[PDB]
């Protein structure tokens, strides 16, 4: 639990430049053969501990959807670029 | 044996009394007191760590076979 609270907390703090220039995550779920690129939702990783079950720890997470992850990113696609597009 | 000399109560050996007078030809007599004592648990160990007492719940009950009048 600790090791999940410091990588979000990592991936969140490091994202003040508008969005990071890199991927998102990528959501493996595996129990129902689906994927997806996801964000952090405004939710956030909230973690809690009451008096039931006092030695388990309990997480709830939000997340948003960016795209399947069988796409690649909409810019980095190589256009058809026949011809020239830098004429001399 | 006798009952100048045994050691435990018995139902020939006591009187109830109410307001004064001895009740006659009860049956029986119980009482349960109930504190609702109950454990504070914690958070990271599993075993309370004391007792605390919440409300005296004290009740008795008498059973009598009824008495042609009084």
């Amino acid at each position: 639990m600790e090791e999940l609270q410091s990588r979000v907390s990592e991936y969140a703090m490091q994202g003040g430049s508008g969005n990071v220039s890199g991927s998102y995550l990528q959501f493996f779920n595996f129990t129902d053969d689906s994927y997806y690129k996801v964000h952090l939702a405004p939710q956030g990783l909230k973690i809690t501990r009451s008096k039931d079950e006092p030695l388990l720890f309990r997480y709830e997470i939000t997340l948003v959807v960016i795209g399947s992850l069988t796409e690649a990113d909409r810019s980095a696609v190589t256009t058809e670029e026949f011809g020239n597009v830098k004429p001399n | 044996a006798s009952e100048a000399k045994q050691t435990v109560h018995t139902g020939n050996t006591v009187l109830l009394m109410i307001k004064g007078k001895p009740v006659g030809r009860a049956q029986s007599a119980s009482g349960q007191r109930e504190y609702g004592t109950t454990g504070v648990y914690e958070i990271g160990s599993i075993m309370p760590q004391e007792h605390v007492y919440l409300r005296y719940e004290g009740t008795i009950t008498v059973e009598r076979l009824r008495m042609k009048k009084e």
